[PDB]
RNA sequence: CGGAAGGGAUAACCGCUGAAAGCAUCUAAGCGGGAAGCCCGCCCCAAGAUGAGGCCUCCCACGGCGUCAAGCCGGUAAGGAC
RNA sequence: GGGGAGGUUUGGCACCUCGAUGUCGGCUCGUCGCAUCCUGGGGCUGAAGAAGGUCCCAAGGGUUGGGCUGUUCGCCCAUUAA
RNA sequence: CCGAGCGCGGGAACAACCGAGACCGCCAGCUAAGGCCCCCAAGUCUGGGCUAAGUGGUAAAGGAUGUGGCGCCGCGAAGACAGCCAGGCUGGUCGAGUGGCGCCGCGCCGAAAAUGA
């Protein structure tokens, strides 16, 4: 059940054979296993992967205590990469074989208060022979005595992106050991500079 | 019920004989019993329900003898042109006017022969699971009825 | 005027399930539930007994219930309907058949569910013992 | 990039064995197959789940009134806020 | 000839509303029902196959763009799995 | 009867259905209708049956080897019905009941609707 942290850095397309591929990048930088979930004590088996380099300054916490009971250097950020227990003290791209298909998590870049239009791809009036106030506007909400009331979930405008986002089974094309970097198929969620994890897909 | 080895218990009745061992779960309120060497089964009243349990015990129980004598097996005619079958292994293969073979392995304390492609024969302890496996062969290919192809038992064409 | 209880320590028990046709046992549970068993008996109050339950999985329950009984939980939504079979109730957490049942013999208030508390369920046994348990049936 | 796969339980329906009712029957005891649907599975939310869960880790006694009891006032710890 | 279900039509009644419950069609947003148009599963067929017919099961999702009319509806054009 | 008893009890809730005509007070008692497993006061009361549909939890013409109870007609130990062997009812073998009608009780199907049951 692999699994590594890493930033989107960037994208660019690439050739292979003989066709472009639309690439985004991800440094998936060495993840130093930090704690592991056992069964036992936790209930439930997982990793705790820590990532960036952090000042051990800024590591004035009780956060000592952890990287110290563990003896890693302190990371910024520690995630959980579920139901995979590794070895060593570091997992890193060479997880990735090029032509393995990953599920990326990322966090979609956030719109703020967002239009019924841009949130929900809503028809919204008509520019011209009409109203005019309500151009943008998602019209209709309900009905009459009934219900009398709106349903829950009911498509409405407001803060919209910036979440967890998962796109699935991208495919990893070459994978940089050297500057540690991991290729794949560009649709990644976030910002360039954004923490992500990858994964080993669901296609069979 | 002669031979054999019949034990009787709570609410099942043990089975056994030189083809195998059977476990067979008869109704609590019914009466297996023993005679001599062979067994009867009496009845505690004469309500529609205790009618209905009797005989199906007294059947269910009789199968399971004969189950672990003789044994059990059945008989499968493959007609039509290109139908054939080879056996291989424990399980067996049969290529049936599907295009992909149909590889079958078989359930424990089942096995079947293939006398010719065109004959197989399933043989076990267990009624119920012949008769299952059986009928579950004849599935892959139900006898057509417009003309004789396919997988039949040994009995009438629908014609 | 009449008798007023003062605050009191509060009896526990313990039942086993097995064999047990789900609501008649349920009953009880309630009427332990609330203080009611009790002589000196005060609605106001909650002096109940804090009935322990175990070996729930094992509750019988006649006619053909576990297949044709449905449990429904409405959630929210539009079709929020949500229609839960009584075995898979079982088959899944199914503590929750007996306390979905005596929840229904308490009372609605504030205080019925005060009580809903001291009743605990387990399918077990081995339910944290603790002191009392003096079983019952 | 996605709709799946897959596991499980079922609908009509197809059956294995079998009485009642010597036969016959899918059923009444029992069992197998069977849907884009049900439950799972994937994605997201989520412990105000007041039934407030778990893990790892860091800080740690009293300095004065209330006679047992709940507290009250202060400078602090980790740590947090401005 | 007979018995029903539904409460989408046309009505009957005149029960709330005449110190006001804005009307048809469209748009926008839908969500439910199933008596299912498609897709999935099936029985019979006067089912060779292919295509169909009739009935059963199944709401999960889907259910196009134009011409004419304020139209709903309907006709028509070009498609469609529908 | 409501109106004027939208005062009280029951009926989930509900002017007129069931009970009953509220002068005031009571931390007394009997009852009424309706009830006595829990929410909910009082029987998990006693005895005899019926029903396996959640019927009860409230739909028809019509349909059906549901189930139990009763009544009548037909063949049967001179061998019947059921199958199994032979022939086109006959025979045997088996060996005790079998076929049809009719009436009552409870039930089954007929039974599709729109916010969550
Ligand atoms: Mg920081
Ligand atoms: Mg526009
Ligand atoms: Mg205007
Ligand atoms: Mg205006
Ligand atoms: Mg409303
Ligand atoms: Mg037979
Ligand atoms: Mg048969
Ligand atoms: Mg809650
Ligand atoms: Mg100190
Ligand atoms: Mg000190
Ligand atoms: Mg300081
Ligand atoms: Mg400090
Ligand atoms: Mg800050
Ligand atoms: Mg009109
Ligand atoms: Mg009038
Ligand atoms: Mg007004
Ligand atoms: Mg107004
Ligand atoms: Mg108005
Ligand atoms: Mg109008
Ligand atoms: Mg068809
Ligand atoms: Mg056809
Ligand atoms: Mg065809
Ligand atoms: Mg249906
Ligand atoms: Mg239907
Ligand atoms: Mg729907
Ligand atoms: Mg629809
Ligand atoms: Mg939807
Ligand atoms: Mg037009
Ligand atoms: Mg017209
Ligand atoms: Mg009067
Ligand atoms: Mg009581
Ligand atoms: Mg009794
Ligand atoms: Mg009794
Ligand atoms: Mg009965
Ligand atoms: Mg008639
Ligand atoms: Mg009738
Ligand atoms: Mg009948
Ligand atoms: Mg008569």
């Amino acid at each position: 059940m692999k699994g590594i942290l890493g930033v989107k850095v960037g994208m660019t397309r690439i050739f292979r054979d003989d066709r472009a591929v639309p690439v985004t990048v991800i440094l998936a930088g060495p993840c130093p296993v930090v704690q592991r979930r056992t069964p036992e004590k936790d209930g439930y088996t997982a990793v705790q992967l820590g990532f960036l380099p952090q000042n051990p300054k800024r590591v004035n916490r009780p956060l000592k205590g952890h990287f110290a009971k563990a003896g890693v250097e302190p990371v910024r950020i520690l995630r959980e990469i579920r139901d995979f227990n590794p070895e060593g003290d570091t997992v890193t791209v060479e997880i990735f074989k090029p032509g393995e298909r990953v599920d990326v998590t990322g966090t979609s870049k956030g719109r703020g208060f967002a239009g019924v239009m841009k949130r929900w791809n809503f028809a919204g009036g008509p520019d011209s022979h009409g109203a005019h106030k309500i151009h943008r506007h998602p019209g209709s909400i309900g009905n009459r005595k009934t219900p009398g009331r709106v349903y829950k979930g009911k498509k409405m405008a407001g803060h919209y992106g910036a979440e967890r986002v998962t796109v699935m089974n991208l495919e990893v094309v070459d994978v940089i050991p050297e500057e540690n970097l991991l290729l794949v198929k560009g649709a990644v969620p976030g910002p360039n500079g954004g923490l992500v994890i990858v994964r080993e897909t669901k296609k069979a | 019920p002669k031979g054999v080895s019949v034990e009787v218990a709570p609410g099942r009745v043990k089975v056994k004989g030189p083809k195998g061992e059977l476990e067979v779960p008869v109704s609590p309120e019914m009466r297996v019993v023993v005679e001599e060497g062979v067994v009867r089964v009496e009845r505690p009243s004469d309500e529609r329900r205790h009618k209905s349990l009797h005989g199906l015990t007294r059947t269910l129980i009789a199968n399971a003898v004969k189950g672990v004598s003789e044994g059990y097996s059945k008989e499968l005619l493959i007609k039509g042109i290109g139908y054939r079958a080879r056996l291989v292994g424990r399980a067996l293969e049969l290529t049936v006017g599907f295009s992909h073979p149909v590889v079958v392995e078989p359930p424990e304390g089942i096995t079947f022969e293939v006398p010719e492609p065109t004959r197989v024969r399933v043989s076990g302890i267990d009624k119920q699971k012949v008769g299952q496996v059986a009928a579950n062969i004849r599935a892959i290919r139900k006898p057509s009825a417009y003309h004789e192809k396919g997988i039949y038992y040994a009995g009438e064409p629908v014609r | 005027k009449t008798y007023v209880p003062k605050q009191v320590e509060p009896r526990w028990v313990l039942i086993d399930a097995e064999g047990k046709t789900l609501g008649r046992l349920a009953t009880k549970i309630a009427t332990l539930l609330r203080g009611k068993h009790r002589p000196d008996w005060t609605p106001n109050v909650a002096m109940g007994d804090f009935v322990v339950v175990v070996n729930a999985d094992k509750i019988r329950v006649t006619g053909k219930k576990l297949e044709q009984k449905i449990y429904t939980r409405y959630s929210g939504y539009p079709g929020g309907l949500k229609k839960i079979p009584l075995e898979k109730m079982l088959a899944t957490h199914p503590e929750r058949v007996l306390e979905h049942a005596v929840k229904g013999m308490l009372p609605k208030g504030p205080l019925g569910r005060r009580l809903f508390k001291r009743l605990k369920v387990y399918a077990g046994p081995d339910h944290p013992h603790q002191a009392q348990r003096p079983e019952k049936l």
